[PDB]
């Protein structure tokens, strides 16, 4: 992109590599939120995402991460203060690959995020969405087969290194 | 011979549905926090010399999903319906649950008990008599629990059992 910034995560399974998620990050239309992402992926304020777990992957659905707060699935803090308020809905969780903010109700943006692995239309005006993977959709289909039904994965899957690409 | 009763645990966000669940289950607590998807146990139990196979759905707190939340009352046949005694919320939130059971199993009289949890805090904002009358307003029991002591955890489950055994009769 000329304009929109391109993170990625390195993905690991027990602590072994998977593979290598790229994402373009929408900070023409999203920029609060495209930034907070940004941010924690190069851990430039100090804290950030590598290290944290996807903690629930739900085949068909999705994979949730970024709690590096309280590493359980319950916690999270974004660069503007534990959480921020919803930006805008102008983008639509149309299919695979969406990345969009987890959240506990209106206006509680935190670090948790989620990845689409198909079109999710319900979440549309709930959840803000504010990237799409870019490159490697392939390591993200690897990621949702250690799924299950209620969100437990099979073996840990975390972000073993994360930045931005020039 | 023994019966099987299928219960459904229902309530709003971190009141303890999974925590009481677990203390039937599994006989322990834990501080921390999982939040539930959702989750199915069985147990076998004897309650009034009876002996049942309790198979028990645990819910999670949000109410989106209706088609399949109303699945869940579908095939439930009774209901523990949890609030935290130190979150006023989760009590006035008992009603829309209630509404919702009845009006997917079509019956105003669906076997229910109302559990007022974690009154082992010092943080109480709904009181016993609260609590009471609203039960009272729709016909239904009332137990205080604790999941972290486990007071009152069996009798939760165990009195429900004994709702739907009463309910069958009519
Ligand atoms: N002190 C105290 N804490 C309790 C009690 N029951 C649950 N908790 C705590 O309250 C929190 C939420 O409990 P949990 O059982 O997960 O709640 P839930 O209703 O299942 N939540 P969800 O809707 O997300 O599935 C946890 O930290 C748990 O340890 C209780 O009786 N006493
Ligand atoms: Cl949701
Ligand atoms: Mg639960």
């Amino acid at each position: 992109s000329m304009v929109n910034p391109t993170v990625f995560f390195d993905i690991a399974v027990d602590g072994e590599p998977l593979g290598r998620v790229s994402f373009e990050l929408f900070a023409d239309k999203v920029p609060k939120t495209a930034e907070n992402f940004r941010a924690l992926s190069t851990g430039e304020k100090g804290f950030g995402y590598k290290g944290s777990c996807f903690h629930r992957i739900i085949p068909g659905f999705m994979c949730q991460g970024g709690d590096f707060t309280r590493h359980n699935g319950t916690g999270g803090k974004s660069i503007y203060g534990e959480k921020f308020e919803d930006e805008n809905f102008i983008l639509k969780h149309t299919g695979p690959g969406i990345l969009s903010m987890a959240n506990a109700g209106p206006n509680t943006n935190g670090s948790q995020f989620f990845i689409c692995t198909a079109k999710t239309e319900w979440l549309d005006g709930k959840h803000v969405v504010f990237g799409k993977v870019k490159e490697g959709m392939n390591i993200v289909e690897a990621m949702e087969r250690f799924g299950s039904r209620n969100g437990k994965t099979s073996k840990k899957i975390t972000i073993a290194d994360c930045g931005q690409l020039e | 011979s023994m019966t099987e009763y299928k219960l459904v645990v229902v309530g709003a966000c971190g009141v303890g549905k999974s925590a009481l669940t677990i203390q039937l289950i599994q006989n322990h607590f834990v501080d921390e926090y999982d939040p539930t998807i959702e989750d199915s146990y069985r147990k076998q139990v004897v309650i009034d010399g009876e002996t049942c196979l309790l198979d028990i759905l645990d819910t999670a707190g949000q109410e989106e999903y209706s088609a399949m939340r109303d699945q869940y009352m579908r095939t439930g046949e009774g209901f523990l319906c949890v609030f935290a005694i130190n979150n006023t919320k989760s009590f006035e939130d008992i009603h829309h649950y209630r509404e919702q059971i009845k009006r997917v199993k079509d019956s105003e009289d669906v076997p229910m008990v109302l559990v007022g949890n974690k009154c082992d805090l010092p943080s109480r904002t709904v009181d016993t008599k609260q609590a009471q009358d609203l039960a009272r307003s729709y016909g239904i029991p009332f137990i205080e629990t604790s999941a972290k002591t486990r007071q009152g955890v069996d009798d939760a489950f165990y009195t429900l059992v004994r709702e739907i055994r009463k309910h069958k009769e009519k």
